[PDB]
């Protein structure tokens, strides 16, 4: 068991003590997928006012 | 002085997100009004506190923070509060209808509508800083605006911000004190969508909170208040090597570096110190060795979970108060000898420490005693997988009646993405067993 | 303040409805003036919820009241609060219903719907943030019924992304003003499965049973039938109209109830049951109110919550209590009758308290109930139903009016296609 | 009225637990997924102890420790009682160990060859490295001793004063090697290999007054002095060993723990132990004994029934 890197200053210490050794989607793509949403619910709400239609 | 911009989306975030800049300002000895009278340099500077704050030419130092809900409420009670003159304006921004607990109202339909005026806002911060280390966002799992626009905006600033680091300091549920049934879908579906976003994950589960509200604080139904004020004095001492003079977690990189071995595995359980109730008519000061002991009982965790049924890749020690190293090493020399204690073979068994003298703060007329010495643990366990299957199998529970799927798919998410993020979930699952059981 | 739109229908839709208005204008402090007299901020912080806020600093509600003859409505402008209602939001026709849901649906109400349309459209123009609608009517008749299902059905059309919330009086042939009435029930339901998202099912015969068998009431009227129901429309609209914790609203009550959409009516309960004369003094405790707001006998429709499970459940506390002691009751009711809760919905059940109780009482309770039991009231009623359509008996009525009796075949199997359901999540594990 | 629910429909002792739970009229069982319990009667393999303790207003015990598979398991019994500073190298009460029948070499590792290279005898892979076992001479047979033991919540470690010894039928040969009977008394292998099954106890099972009786009228000894003891001992020391890993002292769950320890007790009245198994069956006659202690140390404890000596022995620290 050793202390290792110890550095001091005023507003403290620090150190590190070793007991033993060891043995993303582009713009495009996020502007895709959140209008391939839209269409998916603009569907929906067709299926609805066509429904109401008749 | 690299600067650091916080992101308080939601409730939650907003709410634990002005308990700590209230800590924020009593430690830096900055006022209500913005004003910070140790400063002698003024009009700016490259102090270690400037990583937080900025400075205007009249003296005042305002947060580097954006709080953004879909609803003006709770964001309403900070430009009247305390704190109006501490926030510009603009870095307060609200939607006017809120994502109704769901994930899928909050990353689509009406999150879209907003995330382009929140990265500008955004952005006006980042142009202010000379050399923008990444973000610190606070938010829930549970809330449709804290999981659902969280994720749709961790992706934007991945692709705006590529190369700055990004923390977060998430909610887990808890039926304790939750809002919502169907917060275990937005706690899966944001932590599958923002995985591969988030460099590093502090979670705290309410019901930790809660129950260290109940024991160490004798406070018999803790408020909001209550949990956040405790959630801001672990916030503070995670992020306190940022705004302070010291050599260890100095930049967000080195959280990586220290407590993330593996990207996936990048969620460090905190434990911290004595909690002791300011109605406590008589209290004994806990020595160096008591509270280090105490970072290894799981009462004291964020998350309830057993450490000695994991192994560790990392262990992390933050010390503020009257603490010499000799009295560390002597109390680590002793737990290590009647504690499970178990690093994953690949890792060193050590403890990286870091002592600030400043001893922790208290808000006046708060819950939390002043304490002559305190540490926050942070360590890297396998154990927190607990956590995973815990939600995971409430997930798998409502799931399989499709219950409640019909809302999420009604805002324009396919089913396939709720069972997508289940097999991420799984696959984060299989990863701790890899790494923590024989 | 996100608004709501109150819209009753035809004599029960607005006798009840009248009484409603009656007790959260007491609740809040107004006077059938339109001023507040009240003590408390409380009253006012959302009182944009149910009231504009007209010019001279006084209050009127967003109501719009609607029939198809005049009695009902003229009786309510001559009631204790006839007052406070705006005048351009009566709307009604001449002609009647005749407890005819066709009349009601597609000719007599016909003619007026677009009148109601245009005062329902005044209405949500002034809104700065409308949640949705609220409607009060009976399913037994003919304007509340046919009309109020076709008032419905046009408002999703225009506004498809707001919360279309119901008080739905089922009919009981134990307070049975026609032999129709399981016709224009069944027609009704049929629009409601489609067309709403939260209807509480009011049913007269669990009305006037409590009546009877519990306030020890021998012949009970209409008025002490709508007591209760009012009592009930003040609890369940509690957490819209004072502020709380959760900051609830009608989005956020239907995505945790309704786990099916289909599946969304509500068993209302309520605190101690009282009548209208007895005041008595003796506060319940919190295991009581727990207790009673649970039991069978202080449920709104007649069903047996122990003949089904419970999938979502929401409850009310009103006064001034340990909230550690209901946080403590309402664990012990779920572990000690764990059987009669789905255990595929972790945490269904969510209990809030207010601080304010009602007027006449220091401790209230009110129960919204999401069980597959309802589904006894449905079959109920289309037993009713096809004991006399199997015999064509009475329809003439209905043909008469242009409809076919393939329309009341199609209601009918819906009807019992909603029992289905009903009986599929009751036996899932 | 208490909660439970049940897990593994193959355990003998906890179907009997469940029968006396209800029979109180105090504990309802629901069905198995139910999260809503008091008690966990939980599976024997990947029991989700990760998913206790987080039930508000509810008390959560279960019938196993987490972590106690580390004893229960051949493998990892050596490797703990070889890392284990406890219990050593030198631990004089287990069979040297290192990592199916006997015999001599051939498998069916290093470090194995060497100390069987030390030899100017037998092996396995009940065991038979102790080619002098001590002989029942009323048939001069071969036996093992089962003690049932009973760890609670507060981790008091009760040894139940009823053991049973588990007999070989027919005489021990010195080079019957092969022949697995006369020297391996499992009793599944028992009832179908052996000669004569039965004749001197009945089933096999010899317990503890006839025992007792027989060292005293034909060693002139007691088996509290000449056995238990040692057998205490043991006991105390392998549970005492890993408590720290597994005890349930300061958690959001509690846990208790039935265990059975296989014993073998040499020529010169020292006794060897065998094996620990964390899912025991008991002795039939025991069965309605054992299991109302079960309910009165591990169970009713912690859920206290309505107000109206010890089969246990309790082993201190
Ligand atoms: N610790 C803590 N948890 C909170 C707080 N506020 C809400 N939560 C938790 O957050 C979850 C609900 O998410 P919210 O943040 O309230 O919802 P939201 O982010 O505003 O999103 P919306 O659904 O649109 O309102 C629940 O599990 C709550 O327990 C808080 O102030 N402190
Ligand atoms: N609870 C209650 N039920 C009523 C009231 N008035 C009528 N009903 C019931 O409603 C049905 C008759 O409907 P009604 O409202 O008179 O028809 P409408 O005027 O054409 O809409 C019958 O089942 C009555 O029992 C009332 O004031 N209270
Ligand atoms: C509109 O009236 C209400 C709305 C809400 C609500 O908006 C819920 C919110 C915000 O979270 C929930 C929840 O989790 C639920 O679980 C069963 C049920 C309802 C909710 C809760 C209520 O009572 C508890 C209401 O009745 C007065
Ligand atoms: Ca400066
Ligand atoms: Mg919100
Ligand atoms: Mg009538």
């Amino acid at each position: 068991m050793e202390v290792i890197e110890l550095n001091k200053c005023t507003s403290g210490q620090s150190f590190e003590v070793i007991l033993k050794p060891p043995s993303d989607p582009s713009l495009e793509e996020i502007q895709k997928k959140l209008e391939a949403a839209e269409e998916r619910r603009k569907y929906q709400e067709a299926e609805l006012l066509k429904h109401l239609a008749e | 002085m690299r600067e650091c911009i916080s992101i308080h989306v939601g409730q939650a975030g907003v709410q634990i997100g002005n308990a700590c800049w209230e800590l924020y300002c009593l430690e830096h000895g900055i006022q209500p009004d913005g004003q910070m009278p140790s400063d002698k340099t003024i009009g700016g500077g490259d102090d270690s506190f400037n990583t937080f704050f900025s400075e205007t030419g009249a003296g005042k130092h305002v947060p580097r923070a954006v709080f953004v809900d879909l609803e003006p409420t709770v964001i309403d009670e900070v430009r009247t509060g305390t704190y109006r003159q501490l926030f510009h304006p603009e870095q307060l921004i609200t939607g006017k209808e809120d994502a109704a607990n769901n994930y899928a109202r909050g990353h689509y339909t009406i999150g879209k509508e907003i995330i382009d005026l929140v990265l500008d806002r955004i952005r006006k911060l980042a142009d202010q800083c000379t050399g923008l280390q990444g973000f610190l966002v606070f938010h829930s799992f549970g809330g449709g605006t804290g999981s659902g626009f969280t994720s749709l905006l961790m992706e934007r600033l991945s692709v705006d911000y590529g190369k700055k680091s990004k923390l977060e300091f998430s909610i887990y549920p808890a039926p304790q004190v939750s809002t919502a049934v169907v917060e275990p879908y937005n706690s899966i579906l944001t932590t599958h969508t923002t995985l591969e976003h988030s460099d590093c994950a502090f979670m705290v589960d309410n019901e930790a909170i809660y129950d260290i509200c109940r024991r160490n604080l004798d406070i018999e139904r803790p408020t909001y208040t209550n949990l956040n004020r405790l959630i801001s004095q672990i916030v503070s001492s995670i992020t306190a090597s940022l705004r302070f003079d010291g050599a260890l977690n100095v930049d967000l990189t080195e959280f990586q570096t220290n407590l993330v071995p593996y990207p996936r595995i990048h969620f460090p359980l905190a434990t911290y110190a004595p909690v002791i109730s300011a109605e406590k008519a008589y209290h004994e000061q806990l020595s160096v060795a008591e509270i280090t002991n105490a970072c290894f009982e799981p009462a004291n965790q964020m998350v309830k979970c057993d450490p000695r049924h994991g192994k560790y890749m990392a262990c992390c020690l933050l010390y503020r108060g009257d603490v010499v190293p000799k009295d560390v090493n002597a109390a680590i020399a002793t737990i290590k000898t009647k504690r499970s204690i178990q690093f994953v073979d690949w890792c060193p068994t050590g403890f990286k420490v870091g002592i600030n003298y400043q001893p922790p703060t208290v808000v006046p007329g708060g819950d939390l005693a002043k304490v002559q010495r305190a540490v926050c643990m942070l360590s890297n366990t396998t154990a927190i997988a607990e956590a995973w299957a815990r939600l995971d199998h409430k997930f798998d529970l409502m799931y399989a009646k499709r219950a409640f799927v019909h809302w999420y798919v009604g805002e324009g998410m396919e089913e396939g993405e709720f069972s997508e993020a289940r097999e991420d979930m799984a696959a984060l699952e299989k990863d701790y067993e890899e790494v923590g059981v024989d | 303040m996100r608004e709501i739109v109150h819209i009753q229908a035809g004599q029960c839709g607005n006798q009840i409805g009248a009484k409603f208005w009656e007790v959260i204008s007491d609740e809040h402090g107004i006077d059938p003036t339109g001023s507040y007299h009240g003590d408390s901020d409380l009253q006012l912080e959302r009182i944009n919820v149910y009231y504009n806020e007209a010019t001279g600093n006084k209050y009127v509600p967003r109501a719009i009241l609607v029939d198809l003859e005049p009695g009902t409505m003229d009786s309510v402008r001559s009631g204790p609060f006839g007052q406070i209602f705006r005048p351009d939001n009566f709307v009604f026709g001449q002609s009647g219903a005749g407890n005819n849901w066709a009349k009601g649906h597609y000719t007599e109400g016909a003619e007026l719907v677009d009148s109601v349309l245009d005062v329902v459209r005044k209405e949500s123009e002034s809104c700065d943030c409308l949640q949705g609608f609220q409607l009060t009517h009976s399913l037994g008749g003919g304007t509340g019924s046919g009309m109020g299902t076709l008032l419905i059905s046009k408002i999703r059309e225009e506004y498809p992304d707001r919360i279309m919330n119901t008080f739905s009086v089922m009919p009981s042939p134990k307070v049975s003003d026609t032999v129709v009435e399981p016709y224009n029930a069944t027609l009704s339901v049929h629009q409601l499965v489609e067309n709403t998202d939260e209807t509480y099912c009011i049913d007269n015969e669990a009305l006037y049973d409590i009546c009877f068998r519990t306030l020890k009431l021998t012949t009970p009227t209409y008025g002490d039938l709508n007591h209760l129901v009012s009592a009930t429309m003040s609890g369940v609209t509690t957490c819209l109209r004072f502020p709380g914790q959760l900051n609830a609203d009608l989005r956020k009550l239907a995505v945790n109830m309704v786990p099916f959409p289909r599946l969304h009516f509500f068993m209302p309960g309520f605190a101690p049951l009282t009548s209208r004369g007895s005041q008595q003094y003796r506060a319940l405790t919190v295991p009581e109110l727990t207790q009673q707001m649970f039991d069978s006998k202080n449920m709104m429709a007649a069903c047996d919550p122990r003949h089904g499970r419970y999938l979502t459940v929401a409850a009310i506390f009103r006064g001034r209590m340990s909230m550690k002691e209901v946080d403590e009751q309402m664990l012990n009711v779920q572990n000690k009758n764990s059987s009669y809760f789905v255990e595929w919905i972790p945490n269904n059940v969510k209990t809030a308290v207010c601080d304010i109780p009602p007027r006449g009482l220091k401790m209230s309770a009110t129960f919204i109930g999401n069980s597959t039991a309802i589904q006894e009231l449905f079959k109920r009623i289309s037993e009713q139903f096809t004991a006399m359509f199997r015999r064509k008996a009475f329809l003439h009525w209905y043909t008469g009016e242009g409809m076919d009796e393939m329309e009341f075949t199609e209601a009918e199997s819906n009807m019992n296609d909603l029992v289905s359901e009903y009986q599929q999540y009751q036996d899932a594990t | 009225m208490y909660t439970f629910v049940v897990r593994d429909e193959n355990s003998s002792v906890y179907a009997e637990v469940s029968r006396l739970l209800l029979a109180t009229g105090q504990w309802k069982r629901l069905r198995k997924d139910n999260p809503r319990f008091n008690l966990m009667l939980g599976e024997r393999n990947r029991l989700p102890f990760g998913r206790l303790g987080h039930e508000p207003g509810l008390v959560q015990l279960v019938n196993y420790y987490r972590g106690a598979d580390k004893l229960c398991r051949k493998a990892s019994l050596v490797k703990l009682i070889k890392t284990s500073p406890e219990l050593s190298e030198s631990c004089t009460w287990f069979p040297e160990s290192y990592v199916a029948q006997n015999g001599i070499r051939h498998l069916i590792r290093e470090v194995f060859l060497a100390a069987y290279n030390r030899r100017r005898n037998v092996w396995i892979a009940i065991q038979k490295y102790l080619e002098k076992p001590l002989l029942l001479e009323p048939g001069h047979r071969k036996f093992d001793i089962r003690s049932w033991v009973l760890v609670d919540h507060l981790y008091n470690i009760y040894l139940y004063r009823e053991g049973v010894l588990r007999t070989s039928s027919e005489p021990y040969n010195s080079a019957n090697f092969q022949d697995k009977t006369c020297h391996l008394t499992n009793h599944c292998i028992q009832k179908e290999y052996s000669k004569n099954y039965g004749r001197y106890e009945e089933g096999n099972e010899m317990f503890f007054e006839e025992f007792n009786q027989y060292l005293m009228d034909a060693l002139n000894t007691t088996l509290e002095n000449s056995i238990l003891l040692q057998i205490k001992h043991i006991i105390r020391s392998c549970l005492m060993c890993i408590e720290p890993a597994i005890s349930t002292k300061h958690l959001h769950y509690q846990s208790f723990q039935l265990f059975g320890f296989d014993f073998m007790v040499d020529e010169e009245l020292k006794v060897w132990l065998i094996e620990v198994n964390g899912a025991p069956a008991c002795a039939q006659k025991l069965y309605a004994e054992l299991c109302q202690g079960i309910v009165d140390v591990a169970i009713s404890s912690v859920f206290p029934l309505a107000d109206t000596t010890s089969i246990f022995i309790k082993l201190h620290h």
